[PDB]
Order: C-alpha cells, then structure tokens, then sequence
C-alpha cells in the first residue's frame, strides 16, 4: 500500500514558486526606482 | 539438512545518466535566459538615480566564484541583487537535495527471499529458473496439491546434473536454482561469486540403507550414535565441508566511478575550443 | 508436561471438560499417605499432543493419558531407570512421547522411531549497533577521478598562463587559486587579468560546484548502513579456545546441571572450567540479562533457542545459521523393545513429512511470527 | 582547506542521514503485525468488556 | 555583507578595521554554515515523495 520514487527536477510547475518570487522582487525594484525618481524631490 | 536457493549476486553500479540528470532539459535553459534577463534589468536599473561589469557580477554568483569587481551603486539594484543571490542559493541547494534523494533511494532490487517471495510467487517467463531431473526434488514436487502451477513451470525447463546448473548460473544464463543444502552451501563458501538465501525449505535427512532385515542394521545404528558424542563427525565437518571462508560484508551503494562523471569532463574540451576561438576573436575586437 | 510442546491447562467448568479439540490426561497422585490414587487431572493439548493425536487417528489405534508422578527424562539411578523411560522398562506402559532426546544409554532398552524435529547444542548471539567505516571519507569516488582532477588542474593552469601571455599571474598563483576554488573556498587571492581568459576559471568553477554537490550527495549514503549480524562457525572457533584475545566481558551462557554440562565435561573441560563464574540460572535470567551486555554468547540446545527467538519484543536475538551445530540428534518417540508398531509408526511419520504438514504444525506452535 | 571541505561535508551528510529515517513506526498493518501478534507492554490494545 | 553570507557568497567587501568586528562576524558566519547545512538536509527530506 505504499512506495516512494525520485522525480526529475521534480517539475517546472513545482519550481514555479521561485520564479514567482523572482518576478515579485523585480516588480518591487521597479516601483522603488520610481519612488526614488520621486523622492529626490525633497 | 533441507533445501535452499542459489542466485548470482554482485556489487551494483547504480549510476546517473549524466551530471545533468536531476533536471529536465528545459529548466536548464530557463535559468540561462533568466540570468541575462535580470542582468540587463540591473543595467537599465542602476543607470539612473558598467555594462560588462554588471554582466560579470550577475552571471558569477550562480557559480560561487570569486570573479567580479563591480557592484550596484544604487538602492533599488541592491534590493534586487539580494533576492538574486537568494535564488542562486536555492538553485544549487535543490540540486544537491534531489541528487542525494535519488542516490539514497535507488538501492537495487532485493534478493530472492524464499518460497513465499513475491518476485517468484507466480510462475513467470521473464524470470527463468530450473531444477534437478529424475531426482528427489521432482519427487517431492510430484505430490504438490498447490504448487502444481510452478511444478509445471519447472518441468518445462528441468535440468539433469549439477555441473549444468552451477556453470550455467555462473554464466548468468539462468536466474535462480534449487537443490539440497550441503551442495550449494559448500559451492558458495568455496568460490565467492554466489550466495544463498539461507532460508530452509523442506526438512529431510540422509542416512544409510540396506535390503530389509540384513543382520547389520543394529551394529551400524549404534556405531553412528557412537560417532556423534565423541565428535568425530564434528571433525569430519572441518575436514571437508565448513572448509573455507568468504565474508558476508553487506554490499555498499556502489561508489560513483570513472564511468560517467566524464559527462562533466566533456566541459573542459568545450572550454579549450571556446578559448582558442575567443583569443583570435579578441585580437580582432581589440 | 514440561515444555510448550506438551502443555496442560485447567479443566473448563463452563462446558464440562475442555470444549476444544484436545485429549484429556489424568494424574494418579499419592505421596506420604493405605489408599488408592487417581483422578482426571486436566485436558491436555500441545504440539507433541498434536502429532500423537493425528498419527493415532491415521494408524487406527486408541490410547489414553496419565502423567509421570515420580521422575523426568530419567537417567541411570543405581543402574535402574526411573521416570519416563522407567515407566517403559517396567512394561507399565507402551510408548513415550514429549520432548525427549536420543542417546545410547536410552537406545539400549527402549527403541526409537525416526526423529522429526532437529536439535543440538547451539549458540545465541546479538547484533551490533552500526559499523560506520573508518575510511569512509574516501569511499564514494573511484581511483580515477582524483588524478584526473589533478591533471586537469595542470592543463588548465598551462592554458591559462599561455592564453595570458597574449603582480603577473603565473603557475603558482594560478594553481593556488584553482585548488582553493575547487574546494569550497579559501584565501582571497589575486585574479586573472584580461577579460577573455576569465571564461576558463568560470567553467572550471561550474565543474567544481557540480563536483562538490555530487560528492556530498553520494557520501550521504555511506552513513545509512544496515544492521550488522556477527559471524561465528561451530564450536571449533578461535574466538573461544583463546577467549582472552580481547576483553573478559565476552561471557558465555550455559546453565549447569544438565545435558549441556554432561556432554561438555567429556571432550574439552577447559571451556568447562573457564565458564566457572559465567553460570546462569535457567532461560529466564539468561534471555533477559543477555540483551544488556552482561551475557553475550550462549551455549544450550537449539530446540529451545530456535523457539524463544520469535517471542522477544526486540529483534536482536538470532541464532547462527543451521548446518553449524554440535550434537546432531532429534526428538522422537519411544516404544517397548522389538514390538510390532515400530514399522508402522515409522512409515506413517515419514508419510507425514512427505505430504507437507509439519510445516503447518510448526507454524501453529513452534516458530513464531518474528522471522528475522 | 581540503580537510575543511571534508569535515563540513561529512557534517551535512550525517545530518541528512539522521533526518531521512526520522519517521515513526508504521501504522498497525492489520491483524498480523509483529507489534500486535505477540503482546507487549509498551502500547496496549483491547476492546470493550463482555 | 551579512545578507550575502547566509546565502552562499559574493560581492567582495572586508570591513576589516579593528579585528573585533572580525571576531564578531566570525560567529555569524559560523551560524550561517550550520544553517545552510541543516536546510540542505531537511529539504532533501521532501524530495522523496
Ligand atoms: N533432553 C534431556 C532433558 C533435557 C531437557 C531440556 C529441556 C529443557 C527445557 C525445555 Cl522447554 C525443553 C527441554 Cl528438551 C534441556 C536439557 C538440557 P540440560 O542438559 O542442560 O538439562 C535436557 O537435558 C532428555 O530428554 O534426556
Ligand atoms: C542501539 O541503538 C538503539 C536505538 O534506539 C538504542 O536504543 C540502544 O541503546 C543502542 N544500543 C547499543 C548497544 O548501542
Ligand atoms: C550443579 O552442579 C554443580 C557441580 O556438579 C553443583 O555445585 C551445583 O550445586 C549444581 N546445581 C544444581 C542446581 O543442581
């Protein structure tokens, strides 16, 4: 009623989370550059 | 004594297909493109409140090298590079995890455990084994109310004399084999390419016989009994049977070897070729 | 009624006698009384009872059962026979069953059928908690890869300096860098000059990272090792004629005052004396205090160890394999001399073996579930 | 440096070993499990009386 | 710097001024190596499904 196996890279879909966080960081980088182009105003 | 089994056993060679095995052929290129993506994003991110330099920095950390002189001089590029490095950690970490989990799990198939073993529980043609003809073994396999299913499976491949069977299985022609114990026990401890399951199978015992009511029986019967307190047969054992030694030494996970790591070694040749190209191309570009 | 072969239990009062597939056995008891003994002792079942009941049902003869009141597996007491076999020299009974051995002194008067369950003086051992190798840290890689690594180092250093000649990086600094990089890391050092030659150390670093990863992966296997069962041949072993090759803790288990003793004081007597302080009270204390290092190797008759193994909760109690035993004898059945049943019970018990049933019986009582 | 690499690596490997086999005993596999066939005093199992 | 240390390594800086900052970052890097190791192990736990 049970056994175990070892996948191969285990997915692309299982790994997708890392690219999710990658894109999120890229977006925050963009918005922060914009906010810097803003806050030189001070 | 009783009956046992016999099958070849050896050090496995569980091996990876290639150093690139634990990934698919796609993600390998996904990361390769994404690294340049985030590099040029750095290049167009820091330049406003160093091209090849940022290229080097970006493409290095995936190698844990020491190469790289520049750095981000902005704030946003810093907040990017941090997560970039974290990703660089996760990639190689998952790689190690996967390769390990692979090489610990793949311990090769079990040995033939016994009469009730699944891997031979049914008669099967992808797993062929024989027995001894005209002998006590197919005698005891005659009256097999249940075992008849494998009884026929054997009697369709029966064998005649031991020199057939041992020499054959040594040559990996067959898979398994059966006999009485003492013969195969000795044959195992003599040359150490074969082992037994050690599982007893059906009790019996040799002896001596004469035509009925011959006047000897009592004398020989008391003689033999005399020959098991003084341990004379204990000595006969060491004289002939428990004669040698080959250690058990449960096998290992079969070290990687000179075999397939040359998949990696294929890299230095590509390095040399690319270098002898790039030197002339650099002369030109200079 | 000694072993788990011949058990007896209290008479069932709820439905008369025993209510389940056994035969009664009586007990005529008088001691320190003039009067008459006798009363129905108990219902009376067991392995030996099983073989007796079946064999009688098959060879068509009927019987009854009362126990021994004075004696045991008897010996020569003033040139006589008391107890079990004594009840057969006196012709006060016809046959003897139950756990009973076979020797000469008993083969003199009564006669013995072909034995069924094997037996003999054996040993008891215990496993060992893991055997992590001493030279582990050099196992998981072949002999090739290391010198191959070294020569790749050399050739890469050569091509490095030579593509470089198109403070000053040379053989020493380069080889040092390369070593310190292929091993995890160390010692901030000078880099190579020239944008182009950087490619080489790069791909080398790729090689190195995959290398270290693969290596720790593989070596993560040689720490998972299976249970190690010790090894020892029959009692003709270097490990026991000269037991001081290592520490005296290597204690030997043999209960005194019995067949083990007598069959021992006849051939060596030196193991006999050396086992002087290493005496043990029966099987209870033995198979308890053996698990905790106070008792390590054992000496007894296998037909009890090969039973007691499959009962202990643990799994560290396994005998050595068969075909390495001392006193090759067998339990059997005892009958009056030269009667007319030796032949018939012989044929029928060999029939019992030939048809494959004793395996089922041993499965019912003798062997347990705790196969190793 | 090589010795440093070896010590760190062996540390990682040993920890990897000890975590993989950190999983409890198997669920009672039925009416024929060892831990239930022959009794013991660690974990008991019974029913309602009568 | 200290972020570039838990995750493996990059970005050459020293902060080498007075040897006591050195004895400070030392214990930090130590904790780092043991952390990374523990992670690799217990993640190789899950890749077996
Ligand atoms: N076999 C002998 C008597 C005899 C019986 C046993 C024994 C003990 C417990 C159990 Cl459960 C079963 C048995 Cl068979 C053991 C020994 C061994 P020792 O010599 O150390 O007393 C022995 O002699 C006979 O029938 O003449
Ligand atoms: C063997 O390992 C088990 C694991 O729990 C432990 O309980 C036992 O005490 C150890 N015994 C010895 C002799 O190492
Ligand atoms: C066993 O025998 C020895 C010597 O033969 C004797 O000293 C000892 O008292 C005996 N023990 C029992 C329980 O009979």
């Amino acid at each position: 009623e049970k056994n175990e196996v070892m996948s191969s890279q285990l997915d692309i879909d299982n790994m997708a989370g890392v690219f999710y966080m990658l894109g999120a960081a890229m977006a925050l980088s963009l918005i922060t550059f914009i906010s810097e182009h803003l806050f030189y105003w001070q | 004594q009783g009956l046992t089994i016999l099958v070849k056993k050896e050090i496995p060679r569980s091996t990876l297909d290639s150093f690139m095995q634990p990934f698919q052929s796609t993600l390998w290129l996904l990361v390769g493109l994404s690294v340049h993506v985030v590099a040029v994003m750095l290049y167009l991110l820091d330049r406003f409140s160093t091209l090849s330099s940022a290229m080097w920095f970006s493409w290095g950390v995936l190698l844990n090298s020491g190469i790289g002189e520049g750095a981000p001089r902005s704030f946003s590029a810093r907040i990017l590079g941090m997560v970039w490095a974290g990703f660089a950690m996760i990639i190689v970490a998952s790689y190690t995890a996967n390769l390990a989990a692979f090489l610990v799990l793949d311990r090769p198939e079990e040995r033939i455990t016994g009469i009730n073993d699944p891997r031979l529980r049914n008669p099967s043609d992808k797993f062929i084994y024989a027995t001894v003809k005209q002998s006590s073994v197919d005698i005891y396999f005659r009256r097999q109310v249940e075992l008849s299913t494998m009884y026929r499976h054997m009697e369709k491949h029966n064998y005649e004399s031991a020199a057939e069977a041992i020499q054959a299985v040594r040559d990996n022609k067959l898979h398994a084999f059966i006999w009485d114990s003492a013969v195969l026990e000795f044959e195992a401890s003599q040359k150490c390419d074969l082992v037994t399951t050690g599982e007893l199978f059906f009790r019996s015992g040799f002896g001596i016989g004469m035509r009925k009511d011959s006047p000897w029986k009592q004398q020989v019967s008391l003689s033999i009994l005399k020959s098991h307190e003084n341990g004379f047969m204990e000595d006969l054992d060491k004289t002939w049977v428990r004669y040698q030694e080959c250690d058990s030494r449960s096998n290992a996970p079969a070290t990687l070897t000179c075999e397939n790591m040359a998949g990696v070694f294929m890299l230095v040749a590509g390095g040399i070729v690319a270098g002898i190209f790039l030197i002339f191309i650099e002369i030109a570009y200079k | 009624e000694e072993a788990p072969f011949v058990i007896v239990e209290s008479v069932d009062p709820l439905s008369g006698t025993c209510m389940r597939n056994t035969v009664p056995c009586q007990k005529r008891i008088i001691s320190e009384n003039d009067e008459e003994p006798g009363y129905i002792k108990k219902c009376c079942k067991g392995f030996c009872i099983d073989i007796l009941k079946k064999i009688s049902k098959s060879v068509k003869f009927t019987y009854d059962l009362y126990l021994v009141t004075n004696g045991k597996h008897g010996k020569k007491i003033n040139g006589t026979w008391n107890g079990m076999i004594g009840e057969v020299v006196m012709k006060r009974a016809y046959m003897a069953v139950g756990s009973l051995t076979i020797n000469e002194e008993r083969s003199e008067v009564v006669d013995f059928s072909v034995p069924f369950i094997e037996t003999g003086i054996s040993v008891m051992v215990s496993r060992s908690n893991g055997t992590v190798s001493p030279s582990a840290f050099l196992e998981p890689f072949s002999a090739c890869v290391w010198v191959m690594m070294f020569v790749m180092l050399l050739i890469v250093s050569a091509v490095a300096v030579f593509v470089f000649e198109y403070p000053s990086f040379t053989i020493g600094k380069a080889i040092w860098l390369l070593w310190g990089l292929v091993f995890n890391n160390s010692v901030p050092v000078q880099n190579p000059k020239g944008t182009t030659s950087k490619i080489m150390v790069s791909v080398w670093a790729f090689f190195a990272v995959i290398f270290l990863a693969s290596y720790t992966a593989n070596l993560a296997a040689f720490m998972i090792q299976e249970e190690y069962v010790d090894q020892v041949s029959g009692l003709s072993d270097k490990k026991f004629q000269r037991p001081n090759d290592f520490s005296p803790p290597f204690r030997f288990g043999t209960v005194p005052n019995g067949s083990t003793e007598r069959n021992i004081r006849n051939n060596y007597a030196e193991m006999h004396a050396y086992m002087g302080k290493f005496n043990q009270r029966g099987v209870d204390d033995a198979l308890l205090s053996l698990k905790t290092g106070k008792l390590d190797a054992f000496i007894y008759d296998a037909a009890v160890l090969n039973y007691m193994a499959g009962r202990d909760e643990g799994c560290k109690l396994v005998t050595i394999g068969s075909g390495k035993v001392f006193a090759s004898t067998g339990y059997g059945i005892a009958i009056q001399k030269d009667s007319g049943w030796k032949r018939q019970v012989d044929l029928a018990i060999l029939q019992l073996f030939g048809d494959g049933e004793m395996e089922e019986l041993e499965a019912l009582w003798l062997t347990g579930i705790c196969h190793n």
